[PDB]
Parts: C-alpha cells; structure tokens; sequence
C-alpha cells in the first residue's frame, strides 16, 4: 500500500507494495 | 482528529504475563505503521521496533530478546505490546508512535514520527517484602573539612518503599541531607543519611540514626562513632 | 555498535543559543534522513524538527536543524526558561536489510537560572560491620553544584568499573543548589583484593576524583 518509507534521499523499504 | 490513546498503568510481578495498547482513531488505521518507545526511569528514549496493521508485518529492534511481541487488530484498530513472562528490567515507560505527517500544504511524509500517545507507565517488582540493614558511615580525617564533619548511616537491601530517618531521636534536624533511594538489581532498596556535625565534638557527643520501615514493621537505631 | 552519541548536558544564559551535536556513522546519518525530539519533565516527546531541518506547523524557527557528514546539530536560539527540558536526535540505521530507527543518547538543557559552580565530593568505605555481614558498598556524595547534572565514573585501581552501580537524579536542596549520590556494589574480596577504588565526578568539563583503599 502506502506502507513506504522513505529513509533518505533515493532511499526507500517496503517500495512493493 | 487524528488521535492515538493508550491503555494505562500497570503494576506486575516477575515472571507475569501482560499486554498494552494503542488505539488509533479519526484516520484510516491500517494505513501507517506503529512503533514502540521504551524509557526506563531516569534513562533516554529506545526504539523497541514497529507493526504495521495492513497486513501484521513487524520490524523488532536487534535487542528484544524475543519475550516481547506486537500483533494488530483491524477490527478495533489497535495496538499491542506482549509479554510473555515480564521480568524486573521490563520496568519502564512506553509510548506508541505513528509513522505519518502532513503540513498544511497538503503535503504527504511518510518517515515521520508526529503523533504520540499519553504512554503507559508500566512497574514490574521481583522481591519480597524485607526490613533494612544499616551500617554506620564513620567520620574520619578524609570526612572531615574544617571545623566540619560528615558522617551518615547506610541504609540497604530493603522492599518495599519507603524508609524514614531521624537522628538522636528527632532531637538533631540539621544539618541533614537524607538522599534518594536507588534500585538495585537484586530488586530490594539503599538510601543514604548523612548529617554534618562539629569536629570539636566528635569524640563527646554521641550520635543515633533512627531508621523505621512501616511495610515489615521494623525498627533500627545504630551508633555513629569515629575509629579507635 | 549502532549508538548517536551527544553529550549528556548543555547550557544558556537566558536569550542566548545553544547547540547540541548528535555524531554517528555512515550505516545511519551520512546518508539517512534526521529528527529531533524535545522531552519535557514527566511528558510525551514532541517532534520538533523532520528529515534533517524541516519542522512541523507549530514549531518556532529559533529551533533550527543542521546535519553535515557523519553527525548534525540542533541550534535553540532567544534561550527560554521553558525550553529547558532533554533533546534526542534520531534516524534511521541500515546497517541489516531493513529500516531500523534508532534514538540518540540524550543531552539535558538547562536555562541559567544562578552562575555554575563545581561540585564537592565525600566517599565513605564500606564500614567494618557491612564487611562482617559479607558485603561491601562505597557510597559516593555529590553535591552543591550548578547546573543539576553530572556524570559519575568508577575506577577500581585505574580502571572503569559498570557493576553494580546506580546514582540518583540530582535535586534541589536549602543553598538552591543540586546534590545526588552514587553506590558501588562489591564483595569483600574485591574491595580487599584491589589497591584503591575511586569516585569521579564530570560536569560542565570539569573533572573532580576521591579515593579510597583498604588500608
């Protein structure tokens, strides 16, 4: 879903979904 | 308004099981993570790890041992805490944090930790009820500054709080500095008395600390004297 | 690993600016996002500042983020009175396959409220009575000092010792000054085996040390 987290510049986890 | 409360304090014994919880409300719940706050008296905030109530997904900081949890119910839309079987070093404060923030021109972060709950205050105690040791704090050469003197009374290894001093009989009430109690590992209590008195006097003057403990009914008086 | 260290107090004279580091590695802040949090006593931590130097609606711009290369930095500037409370930093470690969240030591600030002054050191042995009993404590006081915080250190001989040792939260007492005490925790055996133990004492980067031996 929107369970993204964005650590950091160009930086994420949990891109999908 | 966006709103997280938590569930309220809870006084336990070693080895006992217990849960907290967190309850979202006015947002979609399952939308964003919820991540656990750990802060033991007098120490600083830890990150205990996260839950995501879509789909129950956790993230556990390296150094939970595996006794505690976090699960998520959709129905209620809330949070949980477990533990197994609770020991004394569990003791501590815990606040949920949702991982979520939006400023006022609409815009939408998803790192942020801006809501928190009240926390849950949470007191976990692993001895029985025992009356206290004390031991005489001597003056010496090393307590002595000027025409001044230093000398206390050791009062340990006691359960349940509090102790109360006095010295000659409530006769002597200055000048007296009677410090906080500190939790040792064993689960059991120390505090320390201490009183500044002349020099002069040390080796004329008697000296009695009164120590009365309500929980075991127990009373001790000890003499503090210099050395021979 | 895995630690933000900042250094445990700071201070201000009222209206001036503070700033508190906050120092890590490359596996968290070099490359990750930063946050910072305010605490005040007996309260729910409040964010004061987002992905290194944006802060919510509602927070002043006399709070102010900074972050450059292995560390960053909270400047409080118009020092008040009700800003005295404890400061973390925080992001996110790398260092395993996923986002973990990691908080910073601390750094307690206080608002100058008197001048500084040092404190002063009385360490009692464990007594003849207490070595009978087959225990053994070394009782550490600290006090008249300002601001109200202080780091304590044990050494048997010369050498740090983390066993057994608690200390209280300092508190005010009739010279409106701080006191608080610290306990060392031993068996017979090591306090007679050892040539001394000493208590040391830390603040606004002044050293004080007592010591004692068996003799």
């Amino acid at each position: 879903k929107r369970k993204r987290i964005h650590i950091g510049p160009g930086r994420a986890f949990y891109t999908t979904k | 308004q966006v709103q997280l409360v938590q569930s309220g304090a809870e006084v336990k014994k070693a080895g006992e099981s217990l849960e907290i919880s967190c309850k979202g409300s006015g947002y979609t719940f399952t939308d964003h993570w919820i991540a656990w706050v750990r802060q033991v008296p007098g120490k600083g905030l830890e990150w205990m790890g996260m839950i995501y109530p879509g789909d129950s997904d956790t993230r556990y900081s390296p150094s939970l041992q595996g006794r505690v949890t976090m699960s998520a119910d959709k129905t209620l839309s809330t949070a949980y805490l477990q533990w197994s079987r609770l020991e004394a070093s569990d003791t501590a404060m815990y606040y949920c944090a949702r991982l979520h923030y939006s400023d006022r021109s609409g815009s939408y972060f998803n790192d942020v930790f801006h809501m928190w709950g009240q926390g849950t205050t949470v007191t976990v105690s692993s001895a029985s009820t025992k009356g206290p040791s004390v031991f005489p704090l001597a003056p010496s050469s090393k307590s002595t500054s000027g025409g001044t003197a230093a000398l206390g009374c050791l009062v340990k290894d006691y359960f349940p709080e509090p102790v109360t001093v006095s010295w000659n009989s409530g006769a002597l009430t200055s000048g007296v500095h009677t410090f906080p109690a500190v939790l040792q590992s064993s689960g059991l209590y120390s505090l320390s008395s201490v009183v500044t008195v002349p020099s002069s006097s040390l080796g004329t003057q008697t000296y009695i600390c009164n120590v009365n403990h309500k929980p075991s009914n127990t009373k001790v008086d000890k003499k503090v004297e210099p050395k021979s | 690993q895995s630690v933000l260290t900042q250094p445990p107090s700071a201070s201000g004279t009222p209206g001036q600016r503070v700033t508190i580091s906050c120092s890590g590695n490359s596996s968290n802040i070099e490359n990750n996002y930063v946050y910072w949090y305010q605490q005040l006593p007996g309260s729910t931590p409040k964010l004061l500042i987002f992905r290194d130097d944006q802060r919510p609606s509602g927070v002043p711009d006399r709070f102010s983020g900074s972050k450059s290369g292995t560390s960053a930095s909270l400047a409080i500037s118009g020092l008040r009175s009700e800003d005295e409370a404890d400061y973390y930093c925080a992001s996110w470690d790398d260092s395993r396959g996923g986002p973990d969240y990691v908080f910073g030591t601390g750094t307690k600030v206080t608002v100058l409220g008197q001048p500084k002054a040092n404190p002063t050191v009385t360490l009692f042995p464990p007594s003849s009575e207490e070595l009978q009993a087959n225990k053994a404590t070394l009782v550490c006081l600290i006090s008249d000092f300002y601001p109200g915080a202080v780091t304590v250190a044990w050494k048997a001989d010369g050498s740090p010792v983390k066993a057994g040792v608690e200390t209280t939260k300092p508190s005010k007492q009739s010279n409106n000054k701080y006191a608080a005490s610290s306990y060392l925790s031993l068996t017979p055996e090591q306090w007679k085996s050892h040539r001394s133990y000493s208590c040391q004492v830390t603040h606004e980067g002044s050293t004080v040390e007592k010591t004692v031996a068996p003799t």
